[PDB]
């Protein structure tokens, strides 16, 4: 009855989970209210399921699979139908150019990995190995990126608790490569994270209060325990 | 070319699939791993760690430290139970928030025995005898020591041992129990009573607290991974 | 009966509770798979400020190797060398008589991150997140710092949340010891070096946290008030320091 | 036919994929290769070539030849630094434009030691002693020779050797450093001071320039290829 | 890549087909079976059991 | 009327190289090495400033 095949680290963590949704629009550039391209910083802390699962341990190592589930819709129904849409998802590692315009040089993908998706095809899937500068991924950092020193000005040396050194893992830029349709179209891409070959270290207690920010801060909802009689079954 | 057939299920996304995918960063130099202390290879290894039970969930002691303590006094012997709860780790409020309960909340089916430990935090001069009984499923929950002593029970002799551990046998009508509240897979009840009393001499505290802990046994296992009910997100 | 002999220091007790080695591994030097090794000159016990245990006490917390920043050669090497590595031996002493009641829980937490007191996320300053030898205290409830003009920028630990939004009952997942006044008046912990790097800065990163919580209320006979000293003595182990440079002087206040 | 499954990721374009493709020019006669001098098989082989550092980026010497020279005089000894810069090859303006910096700009992570060389372009009669120090990360940047001499340093004895090379040890808290400006992976600082002075006899120039060069060591490596920040295109 | 041919019948659903499908619950701990009395492996084994015939189907 | 655009992506394989050259410093103007403006890529930084 023991088996313990579904309770392994691989089984526990080897499950797809949505971490972010990137929204883009296909519309005339002259409409400043529309976003022709979007940029999302890569992180698992925008959600709560995978974040809670990962925070069970202080350190981890794993390879990753990214899946991009693309959906699209019209903003009107009086303009017939539009043509098939093609989407470009470009990876921007640390220090690489950030796209500024929908059709600037940064989209040439001279050395930046890029994935091209055609609407209706099976969701694009990619695999990435361990890319941590350290020997293991860290979910918590009890320290500061910068340590203020005596004699320094009050406007220098300041850094947020924990900051981000190992967490700078790049970003994703999503755009539409097809011609701007006369009728505005809205597209959303869900990013699903699936870890593989997961090794964990330093288990931590489960989160008890709602997540507020990438850190451990909390403001309200600090009463999760319900009422129950001491001698009541 | 080679004939092919597009069988049912193709061109579909499954969150629990396992297919090889192209590498987005070919020929990457992977940082060699290091021996980080505290390696864990199975989630059940965490279920075997003792976790303090928030036993007292009264309106005054809830969501503070006091919920982790059960009070005892030197009053005369009485059959009124000291402590009572149901063997529903994934549903009972006092056990659902423990590590065992939190892990079980991620799975639909579970099996195996459990260890319930009680630690006495009184003074050295304090001594006494207590009874911890487990009523199997399918019977009216014990209401007095007389009914409690009809089933498996252990004697905590405060004065020789400061801690007492009781093992709950796997008495079940099904191979696995459910992690939800249902009468189909009742786990029984666990109750704690006085045996004679708590005895203290002069100039000694007369109100002493005990601490409860729950842990999984070596035969514990879970299956049917599922989402928990203690997680929420805006929008 | 326990005797801890290290460097030029020795601690003898007859009310111990054996000991627990965190994760089952003792501190060890980096294997192959110019360094500075103070050896016994730094690997010795240093006594931190003794705290008072009262009925209203909510708990105390210290950071390592932060608590040893001013402890002689260890702190000097930490401030003189960019990178460092060392395990810890922690000894908690809580004397009590046969008429006393209560229990302490000592928890060694890796990456002990504490929630801030301000609305802004992670807005605590370095000077308040590194108390030093004096450590800090736990609160019974969450208080929000509304001083926008001059924010305190301090931590706001909550005893039942363990200071990190996790129920205190689960805190036993970490390597821990229980000092029960009716069985033992002291406890010992052995914490090996824990990090994602073989070596790391001794000023930017804190490796461990020591949390002392009042698992049971403190009481004595039938008196209306009682106080118990709690002493925390810590010794570095397998000291290693690297990257000699000009002395580092962290800002204060 | 043979059953098939359209797994996730199919019908997608990935810029770093590796799949066999049909030949557009079948049975083409490929011109045999010849042994062209200067074969290169790894980009790191270029990172080991010395590159002159544009150290002086003042408003008057910027974007000309003068930025490649550092001036020295025969003034009395002073603790004021001769030269100062930070070990950020991919971010520091004086090093980002060198071959090492340009190669690093194509990658996100890098590791390994470096060689910094200084050549004296004065007269034969000119002699002196200079100090080149490396302050490890996590400390206030050296402001005087007194703080400079607390860390690794080398002595340039102008009069016996016209060139001096210093090796920067890999003192880091992380396996790899980032190619962007961040305090997480500070590489320390490099400073150059006088030891006694520059001594010249009568009828000798009193203003002499030195040239700086930077190169990678045998242990240097890079990973996480990425686009550079020194490239632009219209439209 | 390897040349492929989309032969007729692909992208079709057949109720009596037999193709391998992905597992929705990987690494599940299957409950071991037990020897339940009355094992049947062929439907014809039931056809050999005597059944009383409703022979008289009069209106009454 | 319909408007279509085809992007051509080049991916070299089995690459052998000879005679390394320094990286380009100024914007590309034409297929050759000519340049007209933007000849000031180096920013300003103090000699003794970290
Ligand atoms: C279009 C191509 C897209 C290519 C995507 C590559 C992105 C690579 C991201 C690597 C992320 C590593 C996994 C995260 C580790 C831990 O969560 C962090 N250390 C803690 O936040």
């Amino acid at each position: 009855k023991r088996t313990r095949s579904e309770s392994t680290v691989e089984s526990f963590f080897a499950r797809g989970a949505c971490v972010a949704i990137i929204e883009v629009d296909n519309d005339a550039p002259t409409k400043r209210a529309s976003k022709l391209f979007s940029v999302w910083k890569i992180t698992y802390k925008d959600t709560v399921q995978l974040r809670r699962k990962l925070e069970f341990f202080t350190y981890s190592r794993f390879d990753m699979e990214l899946t991009f589930v693309v959906t699209s819709n019209y903003t009107d129904a009086n303009n017939g139908h539009a043509l098939n849409q093609v989407y470009q998802i470009m990876f921007i590692p640390p220090g690489a150019p950030i796209p500024g315009k929908w059709n600037d040089y940064t989209w040439q993908t001279s050395s930046n990995p890029s994935v091209f998706y055609t609407y209706g095809a099976p969701p694009a899937r990619i695999s990435v190995p361990y890319v941590g500068i350290a020997n293991a991924y860290s979910h918590f950092y009890d320290g500061f990126a910068k340590v203020p020193l005596a004699g320094q000005a009050s406007t220098e040396g300041d850094s947020l608790y924990g900051a981000a050194s190992l967490n700078d893992f790049g970003s994703l830029a999503v755009r539409v490569v097809n011609d701007h349709n006369p009728t505005k179209l809205t597209s959303k891409i869900r990013v699903y994270m699936k870890p593989k070959h997961v090794r964990v270290w330093c288990p931590r207690p489960p989160r008890a209060v709602p997540y507020y920010g990438p850190g451990v801060d909390y403001k309200d909802g600090l009463a999760p325990l319900p009422e129950k009689g001491l001698t009541t079954y | 070319g080679l004939p092919v057939l597009n069988t049912p299920g193709s061109n579909q996304y499954l969150t629990a699939d396992n297919y090889q995918s192209p590498c987005a960063i070919p020929e990457f130099d992977v940082t060699p791993p290091i021996d980080i202390p505290g390696e864990v290879r199975n989630m059940m290894e965490l279920a075997e760690i003792d976790t303090m039970i928030p036993l007292n969930l009264t309106n005054q002691r809830k969501n503070t430290m006091d919920m982790y303590r059960v009070e005892l006094n030197d009053a005369a012997h009485s059959d009124t139970p000291i402590l009572c709860f149901s063997l529903s780790p994934a549903s009972d409020p006092r056990l659902a928030h423990t590590m065992l309960g939190e892990i079980l909340n991620y799975y639909t089916h579970w099996a195996g025995s459990l260890k319930f430990t009680f630690l006495f935090c009184g003074s050295m001069m304090a001594t006494g005898k207590l009874l911890v009984s487990y009523a199997p499923p399918g019977a009216e929950a014990p209401k007095s020591r007389k009914e409690a002593m009809l089933g498996t029970h252990v004697i905590w002799d405060i004065g020789l041992q400061s801690s007492c551990t009781m093992v709950v046998p796997w008495i079940s009508n099904t191979t696995y129990r459910l992690t939800i509240n249902d009468s189909f897979t009742e786990g029984g009840y666990i109750s704690m009573f006085y045996q004679t009393r708590v005895v203290v001499p002069l100039s000694t505290p007369r109100k002493m607290d005990i601490l409860g802990f729950v842990s999984a046994c070596n035969d514990f296992s879970v299956r049917l991974l599922r989402d928990t009910t203690h997680i929420s997100q805006e929008a | 009966v326990m005797q801890l002999t290290l460097g030029n220091s020795t601690i003898t007790t007859q009310e111990a509770a054996n000991s627990v080695v965190a994760y089952g591994r003792w501190p060890e030097y980096i294997k192959d798979s110019q360094p500075t090794e103070p050896d016994v000159a730094a690997c010795r016990f240093y006594t931190l400020d003794t705290v008072t245990w009262r009925k209203e006490s909510r708990g105390w917390w210290w950071k390592l190797p932060d608590a040893l920043k001013d402890m002689g050669l260890f702190g000097q090497n930490m401030f003189y060398h960019y990178l460092g590595r060392a395990g810890y031996t922690v000894h908690v002493q809580c004397n009590a008589s046969k008429f006393h009641q209560g229990a302490l829980g000592v928890f060694a937490v890796p990456e002990m991150c504490l929630a801030g007191d301000s609305t802004t996320h992670m807005f605590t300053k370095y000077e308040n997140a590194n108390p030093g030898e004096k450590g800090g205290e736990f609160k019974g409830s969450f208080t929000l710092d509304t001083n926008a003009t001059n924010p305190a920028r301090n931590f706001c630990p909550v005893d039942y949340l363990f200071g990190s939004g996790v129920l205190a009952g689960n805190a036993f997942v970490y390597p821990h010891q229980i000092i029960n006044l009716r069985t033992n008046n002291c406890a010992t912990l052995v914490l090996p070096y824990v990090n994602s790097l073989s070596i790391d800065s001794m000023t930017k990163h804190n490796n461990w946290g020591i949390a002392i919580l009042p698992l049971a209320p403190l009481d004595f006979a039938t008196e209306s008030s009682t106080e118990i000293p709690i002493t925390l003595t810590i010794a570095p182990m397998c000291c290693e320091f690297n990257g000699l440079r000009n002395i580092t002087v962290p800002r204060t206040q």
